[PDB]
C-alpha cells in the first residue's frame, strides 16, 4: 500500500531523519507517543500513514525507518528527543566507534559488522510491507560513515532486492565553503559505488541551501535545523502523491523511469520554488507562474551548480495546493519557450508534471510562510559535470600529492580503488560531455 | 563508549593532570568528594568517557600518575580534588631522574615500566570501546621525557590501532630551566616521531607570552600555565563528552590532521582568552574567536606560524552557534591569507562544533593546526644539541647509563629529517 522503507546513514543524515520524521508526524498528526488521536470520529482517515508508519495493530504507528551510525552519541540524542517512544528500538542501530571520515574504515573495518544487524532490520521491514515503492536513503557523502556504510547497504539492497527502487540524496560536499580536509576521497569512493548501485541521486550541497536561505529566508545565521528542514520540506513534496490524493499522481518509481534518461547519468539537482519569509509572503501574489519561473531560477537550486552552462536532460515539476491543471501547461509552455533554458534536442518533452491537492503544511518553530501553492523540481541537467568535474580536480591535486592515503591504506584498502574510482569519475565528465552534445 | 586513559608521568605532567582533572571535574561538576553535584543530566551521558564507576556512585578518573620523585606524591594531594585519584594507580620511585633522560629511560624507568605496564592494562581492559591514551608529559625534565617514552612505545606495541596522543611540553631557549634540556628533548622526539599517534607541543615561554600579552597577569604562576593548557586539554575532547551538532572524537582529527605519518605536531591555542580589563570591550563572537584564535601570538607553542604554512588545521567550536557563520568563517580565513595555506590541499581547515560551551562562558573555540612553523622550533633544539654536543659536554652522565654516542647521532639525524621534511611539505607546490 505505496510503503516507503526510511534509510538514514551518518549523523547529517539522522539528523536529516529527525527533520522528515517531525515533519511526517505533523502531516499525519501522529503525537510523538505513537498514537494517533482520532478528529471528530468522523471516520479514520487511514491510508495516509500508512506510506510511512506502519500499525502494530494495537494503536500504536511507528516509522518504517532505519537509523544507521557507528557513533552513538547523535542516535542516543534521537533516543533522548520528543521522540523517544515513538521508534522501535531495533531500528536505531549503533555502534562503538565511528570511521571519522576514513570512508575505508567504514567501508571495511567497522561497518562490515554493524551492516549485517542493518540489513535484518531492512528484511524486517520488507516482510511488515506489501507493495513497497522503494528506499530512501539520506548520507552525507563526505563522511566516513555517511560514504561508506551508504555504499555497503546499496550494494546489499542491489543484490538482495528487486526492481523496487533506490532513491539517494546525498548530501555532497559544497565546492566553495568545505568543513573537513578529507571532503574529496571519501567523496569520490562514494560516488565510484552510488553511480553504480544508486536508482536516483538527488544531489544536496549545504552551501546552496545557506545560499537560499539568507535570500530568500532572511535568517542571516541558519544553522543544520533549517537546512534539515527545508530538506524535509522536499522530500515531503516528493512522496505527497503516495499519501494525498490529487489530479495527477507520481509514484516514487516514476522518476527512475523518466528523469534517468542512461544507466550512468543519474544525478539530478533539485529546488523548492515558493521559499518565502511568513513575513515576506504578504507582499507576494505566488501565482504558479511565478513558481515556476522562480523554481528554474538557478539561484534557487538545492545543489550548487548553474544550469545555464549545462543543459536541461529531464525535470519533473511536481505541485502541491491550489494548483490549476491550465496555468501549469501555460507555465511549462513559457518556460520551453525560454532562452536561458536550453533542452537537449533528443529530449523534446523533458518535464514529468505532478499535481497533489495537499498543501504544503507548516511546522511550527520553522521560519517558513503558510502556502497553498507550492512546488518541487527534480531535474537530470548537464551542469552537474561542473561539480563532478570541481571534485576530480580536487581530489586529482590530494592524490598527486598522494596526502592522506596511508590513512586509507591502513584499512586494508587496496590503494588500486582510488585510481579505479577516479578513472570512473573521468568517464563519467565524458559521458556528460558526450550527451551534452547534439546529434549529427 | 569511546573510553580515554589519561596518561600524567613526571613533575610537569603531574600539575597539568591535576589541573587538568580540576577542570574536567568542574565540567562535569563532579565534587572533588567523587560524586555528582552538577545540574544538566547531559554532564552523565558520557561521563564514563573519563571516570570509572566505584561503589556508591563514586567515580573515579581514569588517570594513571606516575613519577620518580615520590614528593609528588605528596604534591599532587595537596591541591584540591587530590582526593580524587585511586591511589591504586599512583606509581612512583625513589631516586628520580634529576633531568637525566638517560636515568629514566634506561636505569630506572626500566623498573617503574612493569608496573605502570600493570595498570595501564588493567584500566584499558576494563574498559570495553577504549578511544585511545592521551598521555601528557614535559620533555625538558628527565622522568617526564624519559619515562614517558619509554611507557609510549610500551603501549604502542600492546594497543597499536588505539590512538595514542601526546601533550608535550618541550623546553625553549629562552627560559631554558635547566641545562640537559637539549639532550632531554632529541631522545624524546626521536622516539616521539616513532610511536606517538599525535602530538601537541606546548612551550612554557609561549605559555608567559600569552599570560603577558594576551592575558595581563601581574603574577603568572605555573599554575596558570596548567590552567590554559587544561582549558585547551579539554576543548580537544569536547565532542567526545557532549552532544554538538559535528561531532568530531580524537580519531577524526587525526585522520583530519595527519598528512603524512611523520607530521604529527601541532601548535593548540584556545579562542576567548581575554584579559579581565578588556573583557567589557571586545564583544564575543564567532569572528571574533576566529580572529584570535588564528593570531599568531595566540598559539600555545613558540612558533610563529607566519613564517610557516599551515599544511592542515582545525577548530573545535564549543557552545551553540550557526553552523553557517563558523564554515563562512573559514572559508574567509582561507580565501584571504591563501599563501599561509598549502595549495595542494583544497581546503585545509577541518571545522567542527559542540552545542555545550565550558562552565560560565557562551562560546570558545580550540584551534589545533599542524604548520611547519614547529620545523622552527625544532630548528632549536637540534642547533642546541648540535652546540652542547659537538664538544660531548655532560656525555658522560648518560654513557654511564649504558646509552652510547651511536644513539645521540642517530637521535639527532632523525630529527634533522623530521625538519627536512616539515621544510619539503612548505617549500613543496602544485
Ligand atoms: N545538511 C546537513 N548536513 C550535515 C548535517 N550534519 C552533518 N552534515 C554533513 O555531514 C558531514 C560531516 O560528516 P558526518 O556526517 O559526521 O559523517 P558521518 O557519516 O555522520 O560519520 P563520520 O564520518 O564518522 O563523521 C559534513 O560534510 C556535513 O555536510 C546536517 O545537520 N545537515
Ligand atoms: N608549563 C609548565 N611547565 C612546567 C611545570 N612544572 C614544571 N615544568 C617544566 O618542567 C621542566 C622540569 O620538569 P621535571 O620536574 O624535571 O619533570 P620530570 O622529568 O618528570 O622530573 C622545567 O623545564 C619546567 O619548565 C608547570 O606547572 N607548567
Ligand atoms: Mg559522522
Amino acid at each position: 500500500m505505496r510503503e516507503v522503507i526510511s534509510i538514514h546513514v551518518g549523523q547529517g543524515g539522522i539528523q536529516v531523519g529527525n527533520a522528515c520524521w517531525e515533519l511526517f508526524c505533523l502531516e499525519h498528526g501522529i503525537q510523538p507517543d505513537g498514537q494517533m488521536p482520532s478528529d471528530k470520529t468522523i471516520g479514520g482517515g487511514d491510508d495516509a500513514f500508512n506510506t510511512f508508519f506502519s500499525e502494530t495493530g494495537a494503536g500504536k504507528h511507528v516509522p518504517r525507518a532505519v537509523f544507521l551510525d557507528l557513533e552513538p552519541t547523535v542516535i542516543d540524542e534521537v533516543r533522548t528527543g520528543t521522540y523517544r517512544q515513538l521508534f522501535h528500538p531495533e531500528q536505531l542501530i549503533s555502534g562503538k566507534e565511528d570511521a571519522a571520515n576514513n570512508f575505508a574504515r567504514g567501508h571495511y573495518t567497522i561497518g562490515k559488522e554493524i551492516v549485517d544487524l542493518c540489513l535484518d532490520r531492512i528484511r524486517k521491514l520488507a516482510d511488515n510491507c506489501t507493495g513497497l515503492q522503494g528506499f530512501l536513503v539520506f548520507n552525507s557523502v563526505g563522511g566516513g560513515t555517511g560514504s561508506g556504510l551508504g555504499s555497503l547497504l546499496l550494494e546489499r539492497l542491489s543484490v538482495d532486492y528487486g526492481k523496487k527502487s533506490k532513491l539517494g540524496f546525498t548530501i555532497y560536499p559544497s565546492p566553495q565553503v568545505s568543513t573537513a580536509v578529507v571532503e574529496p576521497y571519501n567523496s569520490i569512493l562514494s560516488t565510484h559505488s552510488l553511480l553504480e548501485h544508486t536508482d536516483v541521486a538527488v544531489m544536496l550541497d549545504n552551501e546552496a541551501i545557506y545560499d537560499i536561505c539568507r535570500r530568500n529566508l532572511d535568517i542571516e545565521r541558519p544553522t543544520y535545523t533549517n537546512l534539515n528542514r527545508l530538506i524535509a520540506q522536499v522530500i515531503s513534496s516528493l512522496t505527497a502523491s503516495l499519501r494525498f490524493d490529487g489530479a495527477l499522481n507520481v509514484d516514487i518509481t516514476e522518476f527512475q523511469t523518466n528523469l534517468v534518461p542512461y544507466p550512468r547519468i543519474h544525478f539530478m539537482l533539485s529546488s523548492y520554488a515558493p521559499i518565502i519569509s511568513a513575513e515576506k509572503a504578504y507582499h507576494e501574489q505566488l501565482s504558479v507562474a511565478e513558481i515556476t519561473n522562480s523554481a528554474f531560477e538557478p539561484a534557487n537550486m538545492m545543489a550548487k551548480c548553474d544550469p545555464r552552462h549545462g543543459k536541461y536532460m529531464a525535470c519533473s515539476m511536481m505541485y502541491r495546493g491550489d494548483v490549476v491543471p491550465k496555468d501549469v501547461n501555460a507555465s511549462i509552455a513559457t518556460i520551453k519557450t525560454k532562452r536561458t533554458i536550453q533542452f537537449v534536442d533528443w529530449c523534446p518533452t523533458g518535464f514529468k508534471v505532478g499535481i497533489n491537492y495537499q498543501p504544503p503544511t507548516v511546522v511550527p518553530g520553522g521560519d517558513l510562510a503558510k502556502v497553498m501553492r507550492a512546488v518541487c523540481m527534480i531535474s537530470n541537467s548537464t551542469a552537474i559535470a561542473e561539480v563532478f568535474s570541481r571534485l576530480d580536480h580536487k581530489f586529482d591535486l590530494m592524490y598527486a600529492k598522494r596526502a592522506f592515503v596511508h590513512w586509507y591504506v591502513g584499512e586494508g584498502m587496496e590503494e588500486g580503488e582510488f585510481s579505479e574510482a577516479r578513472e570512473d569519475l573521468a568517464a563519467l565528465e565524458k559521458d556528460y560531455e558526450e550527451v551534452g552534445i547534439e546529434t549529427a | 563508549m569511546r573510553e580515554i586513559v589519561h596518561i600524567q608521568g613526571g613533575q610537569c605532567g603531574n600539575q597539568i593532570g591535576a589541573k587538568f582533572w580540576e577542570v574536567i571535574s568542574d565540567e562535569h561538576g563532579i565534587d572533588p568528594t567523587g560524586t555528582y553535584h552538577g545540574d544538566s543530566d547531559l554532564q552523565l551521558e558520557r561521563i564514563n568517557v573519563y571516570y570509572n564507576e566505584a561503589t556508591g556512585g563514586r567515580y573515579v578518573p581514569r588517570a594513571i600518575l606516575m613519577d620518580l620523585e615520590p614528593g609528588t606524591m605528596d604534591s599532587v594531594r595537596a591541591g584540591p580534588f587530590g582526593q580524587l585519584f585511586r591511589p591504586d594507580n599512583f606509581v612512583f620511585g625513589q631516586t628520580g631522574a634529576g633531568n637525566n633522560w638517560a636515568k629514566g629511560h634506561y636505569t630506572e624507568g626500566a623498573e617503574l615500566i612493569d608496573s605502570v605496564l600493570d595498570v595501564v592494562r588493567k584500566e584499558a581492559e576494563g574498559c570495553d570501546c577504549l578511544q585511545g591514551f592521551q598521555i601528557t608529559h614535559s620533555l625538558g625534565g628527565g622522568t617526564g621525557s624519559g619515562m614517558g617514552t619509554l611507557l609510549i612505545s610500551k603501549v604502542r606495541e600492546e594497543y597499536p590501532d588505539r590512538i595514542m596522543e601526546t601533550f608535550s611540553v618541550v623546553p625553549s631557549p629562552k627560559v631554558s630551566d635547566t641545562v640537559v634540556e637539549p639532550y632531554n628533548a632529541t631522545l624524546s622526539v626521536h622516539q616521539l616521531v616513532e610511536n606517538a599517534d599525535e602530538c601537541m607541543v606546548i612551550d612554557n615561554e609561549a605559555l608567559y607570552d600569552i599570560c603577558f600579552r594576551t592575558l595581563k597577569l601581574t603574577t603568572p604562576t605555573y599554575g596558570d600555565l596548567n590552567h590554559l593548557v587544561s582549558a585547551a586539554m579539554s576543548g580537544v575532547t569536547c565532542c567526545l563528552r557532549f552532544p554538538g551538532q559535528l561531532n568530531s572524537d580524537l580519531r577524526k582529527l587525526a585522520v583530519n590532521l595527519i598528512p603524512f605519518p611523520r607530521l604529527h605536531f601541532f601548535m593548540i591555542g584556545f579562542a576567548p582568552l581575554t584579559s579581565r580589563g578588556s573583557q567589557q570591550y571586545r564583544a564575543l563572537t564567532v569572528p571574533e574567536l576566529t580572529q584570535q584564535m588564528f593570531d599568531a601570538k595566540n598559539m600555545m607553542c613558540a612558533a610563529d606560524p607566519r613564517h610557516g604554512r599551515y599544511l592542515t588545521a582545525s577548530a573545535l567550536f564549543r557552545g551553540r552557534m550557526s553552523t553557517k557563520e563558523v564554515d563562512e568563517q573559514m572559508l574567509n580565513v582561507q580565501n584571504k591569507n591563501s599563501s599561509y595555506f598549502v595549495e595542494w590541499i583544497p581546503n585545509n581547515i577541518k571545522s567542527s562544533i559542540c552545542d555545550i560551551p565550558p562552565k560560565g562562558l557562551k562560546m570558545a573555540v580550540t584551534f589545533v593546526g599542524n604548520s611547519t612553523a614547529i620545523q622552527e622550533m625544532f630548528k632549536r633544539v637540534a642547533e642546541q644539541f648540535t652546540a652542547m654536543f659537538r664538544r660531548k659536554a655532560f656525555l658522560h652522565w648518560y654513557t654511564g647509563e649504558g646509552m652510547d654516542e651511536m644513539e645521540f647521532t642517530e637521535a639527532e639525524s632523525n630529527m634533522n629529517d623530521l625538519v627536512s621534511e616539515y621544510q619539503q611539505y612548505q617549500d613543496a607546490t602544485a
